[PDB]
This record gives C-alpha cells, sequence and structure tokens, in this order.
RNA sequence: ACUGCGAAUGGCUCAUUAAAUCAGUUAUCGUUUAUUUGAUAGUUCCUUUACUACAUGGUAUAACUG
RNA sequence: UAAUUCUAGAGCUAAUACAUGCUUAAAAUCUCGACCCUUUGGAAGAGAUGUAUUUAUUAGAUAAAAAAUCAAUGUCUUCGGACUCUUUGAUGAUUCAUAAUAACUUUUCGAAUCGCAUGGCCUUGUGCUGGCGAUGGUUCAUUCAAAUUUCUGCCCUAUCAACUUUCGAUGGUAGGAUAGUGGCCUACCAUGGUUUCAACGGGUAACGGGGAAUAAGGGUUCGAUUCCGGAGAGGGAGCCUGAGAAACG
C-alpha cells in the first residue's frame, strides 16, 4: 500500500538508492477521506495497538466557539468560502482543518438577548437587577455584528475531522477577519 | 441449574459492596492528615522567614 | 524478529551469574518484573547455584510449589522471578532470612541477617511527580510507587520502606559526606563517602568518593546509592565492607591466613 | 511584509481580547533556550512569525553541539556549514584532511552573511536533510 | 466441543545489498506497547429513591440423536 | 460425490461466549430564579457537577526600598473608612505535569463471574453481618520490548568528470495520511543541492563485526560457519486475525 519509507527517494547527492527489503507493515498509509456535508456518516478504523479512529465521511453540524465572550454552543454549518491550500476544495465543499465556513447565527443571537437584553441590528426584577450589572460589557465590534442581519458568520475549523471524527472551530474576529475579508472579496 | 439465587452468591455482592465503601473511606481520611502536615509546615514558614526580616530589620 | 524474544543462549548470559560453559546450551531467561534484565538474578540461580539446596530444575519447582519461598513478605512461585538489589528472601522451614547485596569483586553475595532487620528495606528515589487529582507520588528503584510523601524529599535521595504495610518511616538527603554504596560499573561494590559532586548541564554528572583508607575514585551519578551518615549504615554490610584490596595484598593475606 | 503567505500567521494559542484595551503591541511569547544561551534582542521585541525558531517556535534543543563556517546563504531560512578535520592512517603514521557539509536552519533574529562562524545545536527533524539550527554567531 | 492463551519464539541458509548493512557512540521536550511488579474507581433507575426485576433480564448455536 | 482436515437439510440445551441493565455517605459550590418590599435588599424552589472523547479560553508567581492617589471594603468603628492579610511543583530549557470555566460525543469504563471454608450477632426470621483467593477492569508509573535519529569509520577502478530537477531533485507556507517527526504524499511559490579533500557511474567468484593463520619490529592475507545484528523462505505483488507479521509447517 501507501508506504512512508524514505528508502525510495534519492540522496542529497542524487544517487539512486537500492531495493533493500520488502515492504514493512509498520510504515503504512491509508486513503484520504474527503468529508462532504450531509447526514451523519462516520466509520471506524483500527490502528497500531488496540486503538481506534473515527473517519467522518459526511456530517452537517458542529460545535463552535465565541472567544471574547467565552461561550461555545452547538450549531449547523452551511458552506465553505475559502481554503488556503487549493481552491478545488471550495468547489466541492470538503471539510479539512483551516477551512473557512459559514454557520447559522441563531443560538448566539438568542444567547445574547438572554445575557444582556439588547438587540442585534436596527420581566422579573431578578433580570434587570443583573442586567444593570453587565452594562459596560455590552457593545461589541462593528464588523462582526454587521452580518447578524443575514445570520451567516465567518468561522475557521480547528479539528481534524478525518482523525477525530468531529468538526469544531471558532469565530473569525476583527484582526484576523480584516485579513481574510480583504482576501475574500479580491481574489475572485 | 445455572443462574439461580443462592446464599453462596449472596454474600459475594455483600463483600463487593463492603469493599469500596471501607476502601474509599480511608482515602479522605489519609488525605486530610497529609494536608494537616502541610498545614502546620506552612505555619512555621510564615514565622521562620519573617525572622530573616527581623534580622533584616537589625 | 517479529515479536519479543524468549530464549537466552548460554554464552550471552550475564557473567556474574557464573554459569559454567558446558552444562547446557541455554541459560535461564529472567521474566519481566521489578528489576532490569542484566541487573538481577532469578530464583533458580539462587536456590541451586548458591545455596546448593536443589540439584535440578525439577527440584526447584518442587520447592516453590510448597509455598515456602517468599520475597518481601509475599509468596512467589515464578521459577525465574527476578530478584534484584536489596531484596529480602525469607525461607520458612529453616528460619533463615537473606538480603541481596553486592560482593567486592562484583558478585551477588550470600548474606544472612537477623529476624528484625528483615522487616524493612531501603530504596532510592528515581522520580517525584504530581499525579492525577493533584496528589503526588514517588518512584523507587525497584518500581514501588508511594503516594503522599513529605515535601522535603527530592530525587536521588533515599527512602526507608516498611515491608509490612508498604509505608515510609524516614529518609536521608543527598549531600557531601554520606555513606554511599556503588551499584554499577567498574568500582562496583565499594563503599566510601562523598567528597563533592560536579555538574554538567545536559550530560552525566560525576561524584568523587573517598574510601576509608583514603583513596579516591569517580563514577557517574546514577551508580550511587546512599546508605547512611558517616560511620553508621542502616543495613548489615558483608565482610570486607567494600574495601578494594590490591592483588599483591591478597596473595600474602591468603598466605599468612593459611594456617587453617 | 510579515503576512505574505496565503494563510494567517500567528503564534498559536495566544489570544488577543479586543474588548479590553492595553497599549502593548501584541502579546508575544518567547522562551529561554537553555545551556547558557542568551535570547537576542530582536526576538523578544521583533515582529516576525516563524514556526521553527528556537526562541519563538515550538522546537527544543538537546543532543549534540557543533561549530563551523558558513559557506552558502542562497536559500530561504537555511544556510550550509562547512566543517574540517584530519584523519589518521596508522601504517603511514600520518594524517590527511577531510570535510563534511551540514545544512542548518536560521531564525530571522540572526543576520548571517558568508564567511562567518556559527555554533549550532540539534533539534528534531525539520526537513528532509535538516537537524540543526543556529544558536550563536560570531563574525569574520 | 464452545470459550481463553500460544502458534510473531525456536531451528536452517547467505541470494540480494558498497554510506546501505554494521560497529563503538547519542536522542525522543518526536511515538506505540499483551504480559509482569506497585498504586488506582460511593457520583451511572426519569431519579436522590415517582410507573418500570437486582433474592439477579433476553435470546441464539456447538458436540450429540436422526 | 471416484475423490481432500468437503459438507447440506430437520430437531435439542449451557457460559468469564454474544446482547442488555439497577443499586449508595454526607458536604460544598454554581447558575436560574416564586415571592418579599424595600433599602445598599434577601429569598423559596429548581437544576448542574465521576472518568474518558474533541475544540476554545484562563492559573501554572518570583532579582531591592517609600509615598501621593481613585474609591471600595475584613476589622476597634476612630461610620473617617485609614487599615489591624496571603499560596504557587519539577527541568540546562517548554504551550510540562496538574487544576478550573463553556460545552461537545453513531457516549468509553465504574465485577448480572468461580473455589474453599463455615463463624459472630440478635427481637430466631433460612434475620443481619463476616474469612482466605481465583479471574476480569480504566488510567498513570514500571519491566520485556519496538520505530525512527546525532557524530566519525568501508575492497579494486579516470580505458568513469561532471551528476540530480517533466515523473520531488534542495528549501518555504498550508492541508492530507501515520503509533508519531519528516517531500511521506498533494497544492501553490522560490532555484536550489553534490563535486579533484574523487561526487555520479562500472566490477565484486562482497552479508557486516567479535575474531583467524603467519609473526624481531612495522605488516600481508582471511572471516559461508557454535555468540550478537540484518535479510530471505520457487520468483514479484496484495491483505486477513492480533499487543505484535506485509508471516509463507
Amino acid at each position: 500500500g501507501i508506504s512512508r519509507d524514505s528508502r525510495h527517494k534519492r540522496s542529497a547527492t542524487g544517487a539512486k538508492r537500492a531495493q533493500f527489503r520488502k515492504k514493512r507493515k509498520f510504515e503504512l498509509g491509508r486513503q484520504p477521506a474527503n468529508t462532504k456535508i450531509g447526514a451523519k456518516r462516520i466509520h471506524s478504523v483500527r490502528t497500531r495497538g488496540g486503538n481506534k479512529k473515527y473517519r467522518a465521511l459526511r456530517i452537517e453540524t458542529g460545535n463552535f466557539s465565541w472567544a471574547s465572550e467565552g461561550i461555545s454552543k452547538k450549531t449547523r454549518i452551511a458552506g465553505v468560502v475559502y481554503h488556503p491550500s487549493n481552491n478545488e476544495l471550495v468547489r466541492t465543499n470538503t471539510l479539512t482543518k483551516a477551512a473557512i465556513v459559514q454557520i447559522d447565527a441563531t443560538p448566539f443571537r438568542q444567547w445574547f438577548e438572554a445575557h444582556y437584553g439588547q438587540t442585534l441590528g436596527k420581566k422579573s426584577k431578578n433580570a434587570e437587577r443583573k442586567w444593570a450589572a453587565r452594562a459596560a460589557s455590552a457593545k461589541i465590534e462593528s464588523s462582526v455584528e454587521s452580518q447578524f442581519s443575514a445570520g451567516r458568520l465567518y468561522a475557521c475549523i480547528s479539528s481534524r475531522p478525518g482523525q477525530s471524527g468531529r468538526c469544531d472551530g471558532y469565530i473569525l474576529e476583527g484582526e484576523e477577519l480584516a485579513f481574510y475579508l480583504r482576501r475574500l472579496t479580491a481574489k475572485k | 441449574i445455572q443462574r439461580l439465587v443462592t446464599p453462596q452468591r449472596l454474600q459475594r455482592k455483600r463483600h463487593q459492596r463492603a469493599l469500596k465503601v471501607r476502601n474509599a473511606q480511608a482515602q479522605r481520611e489519609a488525605a486530610a492528615e497529609y494536608a494537616q502536615l502541610l498545614a502546620k509546615r506552612l505555619s512555621e514558614r510564615k514565622a521562620e522567614k519573617a525572622e530573616i526580616r527581623k534580622r533584616r530589620a537589625s | 524478529a517479529r515479536g519479543p524474544k524468549k530464549h537466552l543462549k548460554r554464552l550471552a548470559a550475564p557473567h556474574h551469574w557464573l554459569l559454567d560453559k558446558l552444562s547446557g546450551c541455554y541459560a535461564p531467561r529472567p521474566s519481566a518484573g521489578p528489576h532490569k534484565l542484566r541487573e538481577s538474578l532469578p530464583l533458580i540461580v539462587f536456590l541451586r547455584n548458591r545455596l546448593k539446596y536443589a540439584l535440578n530444575g525439577r527440584e526447584v519447582k518442587a520447592i516453590l510449589m510448597q509455598r515456602h519461598v517468599k520475597v518481601d513478605g509475599k509468596v512467589r512461585t515464578d521459577t525465574t522471578y527476578p530478584a534484584g538489589f536489596m531484596d529480602v528472601i525469607t525461607l520458612d522451614a529453616t528460619n533463615e532470612n537473606f538480603r541481596l547485596v553486592y560482593d567486592v569483586k562484583g558478585r551477588f553475595a550470600v548474606h544472612r541477617i537477623t529476624d528484625e532487620e528483615a522487616s524493612y528495606k531501603l530504596g532510592k528515589v528515581k522520580k517525584v511527580q504530581l499525579g492525577k487529582k493533584g496528589v503526588p507520588y514517588v518512584v523507587t528503584h525497584d518500581g514501588r510507587t508511594i503516594r503522599y510523601p513529605d515535601p522535603n524529599i527530592k530525587v536521588n535521595d533515599t527512602v526507608k520502606i516498611d515491608l509490612a504495610s508498604g509505608k515510609i518511616t524516614d529518609f536521608i538527603k543527598f549531600d557531601a559526606g554520606k555513606l554511599v554504596y556503588v551499584t554499577g560499573g567498574r568500582n562496583l561494590g565499594r563503599i566510601g563517602t562523598i567528597v563533592h559532586k560536579e555538574r554538567h548541564d545536559g550530560g552525566f554528572d560525576l561524584v568523587h568518593i573517598k574510601d576509608s583508607l583514603d583513596n579516591t575514585f569517580v563514577t557517574r551519578l546514577n551508580n550511587v546509592f546512599v546508605i547512611g551518615e558517616q560511620g553508621k549504615p542502616y543495613i548489615s554490610l558483608p565482610k570486607g565492607k567494600g574495601i578494594k584490596l590490591s592483588i599483591a595484598e591478597e596473595r600474602d593475606r591468603r598466605r599468612a591466613q593459611q594456617g587453617l | 511584509t510579515v503576512q505574505s503567505e496565503r494563510a494567517f500567521q500567528k503564534q498559536p494559542h495566544i489570544f488577543n481580547n479586543p474588548k479590553v484595551k492595553t497599549s502593548k503591541r501584541t502579546k508575544r511569547w518567547y522562551k529561554n533556550a537553555g545551556l547558557g544561551f542568551k535570547t537576542p534582542k530582536t526576538a523578544i521585541e521583533g515582529s516576525y512569525i516563524d514556526k521553527k525558531c528556537p526562541f519563538t517556535g515550538l522546537v527544543s534543543i538537546r543532543g549534540k553541539i557543533l561549530t563551523g563556517t558558513v559557506v552558502s546563504t542562497k536559500m530561504h531560512r537555511t544556510i550550509v556549514i562547512r566543517r574540517a578535520y584530519l584523519h589518521y592512517i596508522p601504517k603511514y603514521n600520518r594524517y590527511e584532511k577531510r570535510h563534511k557539509n551540514v545544512p542548518v536552519h536560521v531564525s530571522p533574529a540572526f543576520r548571517v552573511q558568508v564567511g562567518d562562524i556559527v555554533t549550532v545545536g540539534q533539534c528534531r527533524p525539520i526537513s528532509k536533510t535538516v537537524r540543526f539550527n543556529v544558536v550563536k554567531v560570531s563574525a569574520a
């Protein structure tokens, strides 16, 4: 199969090497799993030792994370816009690490009103007792709420789905978002 | 006859139940005494390092 | 190969066991256990090549199955169980108690001890770490882990272990001027005291040890086993007491002693 | 300049909170290498991002220590060191010269032109043919 | 006969292989590990004891008869 | 059925096989918040917390002294609020061990097993407790290991002087794959790397070392072969079961 030996390449000189042994099981590769979007299909493979890995063949949800507030909720994912390795994964919508997708913004907005009581865009006495407490921490960055009219955020993936099975990540913020948005609307 | 109730099977789940209660009781016993020793060892350490400051005052 | 190996040939067996090179073709191979392979001694080299009690392999298994032989207050029947340094071998139908400790020319010595010294065991300190749920432990040279120690213990110190409950009585630090046994290398089995210890960052540290007759030598740090303060060990030492005698000095000391 | 590559570049797991405000530039992270080596000035307050640097990246230094003269700087973030010795031939009672080239890695904290003489230490495999990177420098 | 463990050790030959093997020497802060030896587990009926067993739930097949 | 360690249909019953599934101390701390009528409020009730899996974000201190200050408070209230208040492992070196906060999961483990003995307590109910040890179990250490890797070292040959890079050759960035590092493979980019101190190619009736024969000293010639290391099972390639094999009874 796919082997990871260095005994088939050339030296730093250029001298062609020689066939030394047959191919050994403890240097093997497997097949690349491409991860589409759809209903949950996850298959399990058996590794060195008695361990276990979960290959994800297609999934549709995830578990994403708001950094600056420090809350991580479970949402759905929609589609990939940008991939820095080759752009044949954006035209097929696979799922790797460092892929930039769009999520639906609904449970973060529904959390935001519960935590503060202030809208996005445009009655027990316990509530305003503590809503008055969280007063100074109310406003956020302009350029991130400015997509809550459409419910499509920008988020990158930080979990390897072919190994761990899952697909999680984190929301783009303004320093990093300034880079990618200049990259997003100019390279097309 | 396999898989019937029997006095022989009866005390085995008694002894198994009696094990981990009598076992794990002793841990929080022995953990407190370890923190007891660490409690007093800090207490002199607040005092004994202040005596350098008594000498640093002199 | 493909898996582990399971035979030991006769000439590849460790030299200080003194198997004679014509009786067979393989040697006993020691099981996986507390002590390392080339630093230990199975229970068949003890009970038929040292004490001469048994005359076969079939006689040793007949001794072990009668549940006589213990190590450290625990019964063993593994016919190649690996007993190593500082282990206590308590037979019962003779009321003898042994302790494994080094000779001077580099061998494992037969040593009889009392019935009261056979209640405890030293052991050095190989690492000290913080375990799961925040408790600390300590690892000895034979592999015992012991949770909840004193904080003043550091690595390369020496603990004293009570073989009954598996617990600690007291401990000895590691600094200049202590009594030290040497458990590996060339000066193997000599006893002396610490002059000082220089340190190399990212390397192997060297101690300088003075004898009692005041002649000095140098070994690496890990072949050094603390025993006690000066003039006062914690164990019953063998004859000679770790004094290196030159070969000139031990011909005539055998000559004049030859009066029988 | 420091953002030329096609993906965003950062010392990972180093978070900037935009809600707070502090007049520092960015929370840079930096370590001490060991063995009595001194982290240079241009790494603690510099602005490069490099994955494979001893004072900033996630590599350790342990193993050997070598020394040699630099003979080619035509790659991007690697150089080539020449080392020279002698070799004894017992029948003829004499010596003969030999040499070996080693390639190492250069953090952008250092500025190395040809002809100098560096000291280098060993890290885990970095490329196909690379296992050292520079840790000190002295000029020509 | 099912289940568990072993069959990856041992024994034999020297065809390939010229910076490869292999020797003395380092490194793992770069990883997997049956076994052995020592530690290690009150929280898990929807529950804090409300229907629904813990004095203990359910099928399927081997050898065997024809 | 001529046949081989070939097997079909019908009928029974077990498990440490296969598939499920209960039990248990008290404490604390969080969020929600019925009410309450109020100042500077305090509250019933509710739920959440083992370990393992995946991601994000904090703690993981330490080089030498004293004020002015913005308020808040522990406290004698001196109703001024001045003060009469801190712990922190190891390494040459870490984003190390280890702990917390939000969560997440074709939800992992947390004894529906077996032999011996047979006692103590009673309201005497087959009531209640209770000895020695076999086998299984999650994670950290440990022992037997394994996989890669640093420095220097090989016989004859110029009638072999230039070799490697489409088809990865030398480096950079991001993914894939693996037990894991790495052009190991895939994308986009740079134009490198080896050489008269002999690269690259050709021969070997060449497995390498410990060692062996001869010996004034220096040396010349051997090592298929009792020990350790590698490779192979008619010649090439592929994979199943397993902790471990690209295995050839």
